[PDB]
RNA sequence: UGCAUUAGCUAGUUGGUAAGGUAACGGCUUACCAAGGCAACGAUGCAUAGCCGACCUGAGAGGGUGAUCGGCCACACUGGAA
RNA sequence: GUGAGUGAUGAAGGUCUUCGGAUCGUAAAACUCUGUUAUUAGGGAGAACAUAUGUGCACAUCUUGACGUACCUAAUCAGAAAGCCACGGCUAACUACGUGCCAGCAGCCGCGGUAAUACGUAGGUGGCAAGCGUUAUCCGGAAUUAUUGGGCGUAAAGCGCGCGUAGGCGGUUUUUUAAGUCUGAUGUGAAAGCCCACGGCUCAACCGUGGAGGGUCAUUGGAAACUGGAA
């Protein structure tokens, strides 16, 4: 393995197009804040966490829309192994006008684009979610 | 005002203060935006302070007083 | 000056547009030579050279000064499909056709080089000025009257909004810039907005 | 050495003039030290006495020298004798 | 009522036993100037009416075409084949800024304001297709409140 | 290709293949060395003149000559015009330009260039291949 | 800035102690002592080019220039030494 | 600005003509209209500052023009705003005559082997403007050098396949560090120029004023989620 949280990431969209509701993960301290805040803006239904020994389980049980329309509905990883990037609080992006939302590894964890502004600090901003 | 405060390994030393100071350092390239490293050879004297294989220690320039060497400590920490 | 026949491209484009007309009285059908024939198609080039060539011989300088006037249109704020309208009334020959002088903008845009040309002071003798809000273009002092100027003065009345001109002095510092409404009509805007953009 | 500089700035056929700290031996239009300000030259303005000279008041009280006749803007200003 | 801006038309053969023949095709895209855009292939051996028999075919299915007042939401790039177009939106005096085919999908549809660039090919039949395919990837500020389960003013 | 490889061996343009490559260059007289000019027109002088037919899908047969221009760079260039001009050991001004189906010809001759003042008989083309007489 | 179809350069060359000498330290010069120092993070070699705030282009990233007008070098028939 | 309000198909004469009539063309006269150019005029903007005497180097008061065209005013002429290039499509611009794979055009595809709207003229039309067009160098169009922003089955493109050092990248957790990272207090990146605001040049070209704004930096404050660095 190489990146440690893009082929968890990439596990999303594979279990987002054949319309599942389960996916399972190895587990980290770094996902159970990633997977809530894409809890904490809908995009997943219910994470609970990591409970099991070794560094085991995790699952995620996520959110489709009404007519099954599939709710995340965009994904990518940018800043990466092998090319990081660093983005000041200057000129820190929208994603898709603001109504996706980017995370960003920072000074006080990981936060958003919504946190990016009452901070004013800025990190290593990593993905984009649409 | 002050002197440099560059401070790093060695590669080794010979007879008459052959003090040479190993110093890395990173630098983005000026395009692709990749954290190239690179390294530069520096000198430096003393007595018979340093070693071969590892005498990491801050030096700071000052007057000449050599045909290369422009740093003037060899103020040691870290070593074999 | 065009030293041409403006009643002979008053039919090869579409308008006189400087009057009333001058196409009933003769064959409006084309041009010449090819007039006992059909029509052809349209294209966004013939938009552009039907637009911006319509609209030339309308304030009549020649071209290297409309690219000029199109970024000095350009270089100010709102619309630019309207701020081409809000400058294209600036011009003292614009006052000088407009105010009631003569209709024709040869003798009418040559009210500079004889007549009442002072404007708010000294002479402007050239084709235009950048005459803003609050200015007032006067009459000559050693002659208030010229040969056609207060000679056909009462030839004409009822004149445009946005300028408020009296009798016996010729003299205007009406308003302002003018509105977007009262213009030249029949010309469309964004047809023209990108032909001189591409 | 130390001099005050009068050059020849502005369009042509309206020769102005800009105020600095100029060298002796430099030019013009050559290596300035610091400004000293500026006057309209010229003869159609009202306001133009343009030298706040606080930021040149260094000049005079540290080895200057008066400048190739420009002593009638020396005149209405009065840094002298105020040692 | 609806206007209907012929894009192109194209003289086609077949090749037979003695010489070949011809027909013509000529797609053309009908717009609604709502913001509610559909198109369609004529193919008959004739101009001025196979025009006609792709009409009638264009109306049968549209899109609708997400108006924000004057322009677009957000940034998309609809691809579809080789051909590709890199839609994005403007301030509301602009103008409309396309190529030759994908202004008559958006000056036709209700936008008015939008850059944009074609990439990849140029043939103008796959251009309309992936700019159809980019509008209906396109998504309202109001909706996505709607999946999301927040309010509009929890977005910002 | 990855980023690693690709700040080892980076880019690298293509090159440009230039138009009129018997030119831009000017070979001294007294130090004997060629150098690089970017010039618009040069002198020469003619040699032959001669004619060759086939053009493939054009069909007629057109003239030629062998200028060779300052310093000895010889030359093919192709002479506009209906008549032409009767002058051995010329004094031309060459032009730019490859008129096309000749195997082996990319430069014109300007028409006057004080050697011949081109053709008396033509009118309304007046200013290529050399007319005058107008009063417009 | 370009050449790996240029891969081994350097011998007061790299250090030490003196002796001098220069406005000033110093392999700057000589007396010995020794072994170094540089390099696939492109040394050396050939070829071309006076640099820069700027100018032209470009939506931006970038690409191409260096006479005007200013900063700083280097040079005055060619070479040396006061 | 080399002309102006008029001015009945308006013309004698050019072209189309099957001619009956459109076209140059309200073009033109011949009326009516004008000083820009031409003979004279006062023609006098930058144009300042002291080797002195009265007061105690500072104040007021007498000392300096090469270009002498300019600004000026005032009679008032018609002195050439002409010529370039095209007209099949890219890209607005169409008809006749000699010519017949010839002589010849050509950015590109291509036009002429007898009726060429692509040759050479004629007339008309289109774009221009005191020029037009051509050859030459750079950038974009070109995402055809692709970090934003391309690909490698058959289209150009996978080493014949191992074992491997230099270099590149790395699972999970707890601690400390502070090189990369994030942030703010300074010193600095001169002025002339570009970007907008303002005064002046009969407006314009052009000038002066205060700001972005002068990049990787310099030293200490500061935060420690990720990459290093060590247990
Ligand atoms: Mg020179
Ligand atoms: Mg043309
Ligand atoms: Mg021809
Ligand atoms: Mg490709
Ligand atoms: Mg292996
Ligand atoms: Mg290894
Ligand atoms: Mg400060």
């Amino acid at each position: 393995m190489t990146d440690p949280i893009a082929d968890m990431l990439t596990r999303v969209r594979n279990a987002n197009m054949v319309r599942h509701e389960k996916l399972e993960l190895p587990a980290s301290n770094i996902k159970k804040e990633i997977a809530e805040i894409l809890k904490s803006e809908g995009f997943i239904k219910n994470v609970e966490y990591v409970e099991d020994d070794k560094q085991g389980v995790l699952r995620l049980f996520l959110k489709y829309g009404q007519n099954d329309e599939r709710v995340i509905t965009g994904l990518k990883r940018i800043s990466k192994p092998g090319l990081r990037v660093y983005a000041k609080a200057s000129e820190m992006p929208k994603v898709l006008n603001g109504l996706g939302i980017a995370l960003v590894s920072t000074s006080e964890g990981v936060i958003t684009d919504k946190e990016a502004r009452k901070r004013n600090v800025g990190g290593e901003i990593i993905a984009y979610v649409w | 005002n002050d002197r440099k405060v560059y401070v790093g390994k060695v590669v080794s030393d010979k007879m008459d203060k052959t003090i040479t100071v190993l110093v890395e350092t990173y630098k983005t390239h000026k395009l692709y935006g990749k954290r190239v490293k690179y390294s530069k050879k520096y000198k430096t004297h003393d007595e018979n302070n340093s070693a071969k294989l590892g005498d990491i220690v801050k030096i700071q320039e000052t007057r000449p007083l050599s045909a290369t060497k422009r740093f003037r400590l060899v103020e040691i920490v870290e070593e074999s | 000056r065009f030293r041409g026949s403006n009643w002979k491209k008053s039919r090869r484009l579409g308008i006189s547009l400087s009057g009333t007309g001058k196409e009933l009285e003769k064959r409006p059908y084309a041009p010449g030579q090819h007039g006992p024939n059909q029509r052809k198609k349209l294209s966004e080039y013939g938009l552009q050279l039907r637009e911006k060539q319509k609209l030339r011989y309308l304030y009549g300088m020649t071209e290297r000064q409309f690219r000029n006037t199109f970024d000095i249109a350009g270089k100010k704020f709102g619309v630019h499909g309207e701020n081409f309208m809000i400058l294209l009334a600036s011009r003292l020959d614009a006052v000088v056709y407009s105010l009631g002088l003569a209709r024709t903008r040869r003798q009418a845009r040559q009210l500079v080089n004889h007549g009442h040309i002072l404007v708010d002071g000294k002479r402007v003798d050239i084709p235009s000025y950048s005459v803003k809000p609050g200015q007032t273009i006067s009459v000559r002092e050693k002659s208030q009257k010229l040969n056609i100027i207060v000679e056909s003065v009462e030839i004409n009345n009822f004149v445009p909004e946005y300028l408020n001109f009296d009798a016996d002095s010729l003299t205007g510092t009406f308003v302002r810039l003018p509105e977007r409404s009262e213009l030249p009509a029949e010309i469309n805007e964004q047809l023209i907005v990108e032909y001189y953009s591409r | 050495a130390v001099k005050i500089r009068l050059t020849r700035l502005g369009s042509k056929r309206n020769p102005f003039y800009r105020i600095v700290v100029a060298d002796a031996r430099s030019p013009r239009d050559g290596r300035i030290i610091e400004q000293i300000g500026t006057y309209n030259p010229t003869s159609a303005n009202a306001p133009e006495i343009k030298v706040d000279e606080a930021l040149a008041l260094k000049w005079l009280n540290d080895g200057a020298k008066p400048t190739d006749t420009v002593h009638n803007i020396l005149s209405k200003e009065g840094i002298m004798k105020k040692f | 009522e609806f206007e209907e801006r012929v894009v192109t038309i194209n003289r086609v053969a077949k090749v037979v036993k003695g010489g070949r023949r011809f027909r013509f095709t000529a797609l053309v895209v009908v717009g609604d100037k709502n913001g509610r855009v559909g198109f369609g292939t004529g193919k008959a051996q004739e101009v001025p009416e196979a025009i006609k028999k792709a009409v009638e075919a264009a109306k049968k299915d549209l899109v609708v075409v997400p108006r924000v007042e004057g322009t677009t939401p957000h940034t998309i790039t609809g691809r579809y084949g080789s051909g590709s177009v890199f839609m994005k939106p403007a301030a509301p005096g602009t103008g409309v800024i396309a190529g030759g085919p994908v202004r008559a999908v958006l000056e036709l549809a209700g936008i008015t304001d939008i850059l944009s660039k074609s990439l990849g090919s140029n043939t103008p039949i796959n251009m309309v297709r992936a700019t159809i395919d980019g509008l209906q990837n396109l998504k309202n500020a109001e909706d996505v409140a709607k999946l999301r389960g927040k309010t509009v003013e929890e977005l910002y | 290709p990855t980023i690693n490889q690709l700040v080892r061996k980076p880019r690298q343009s293509k090159i440009k293949k230039s138009d009129s490559p018997a030119l831009n260059k000017g070979f001294n007289s007294k130090k004997k060395k060629f150098t690089d000019l970017n010039s618009p027109q040069k002198r020469g002088v003619c040699t032959r003149v001669g004619t060759m037919t086939p053009k493939k899908p054009n069909s007629a047969l057109r003239k030629y000559a062998r200028v060779r221009l300052s310093n000895n760079i010889e030359i093919n260039a192709y002479i506009p015009g209906i008549g032409h001009n009767l002058q051995e050991h010329s004094v031309v001004l060459v032009r730019g330009g490859r008129v096309k189906d000749l195997p082996g010809v990319r430069y014109h001759i300007v028409r006057g260039a004080l050697d011949t003042s081109g053709v008396d008989g033509r009118r309304q083309g007046r200013s290529l291949y050399g007319t005058k007489k107008p009063k417009n």
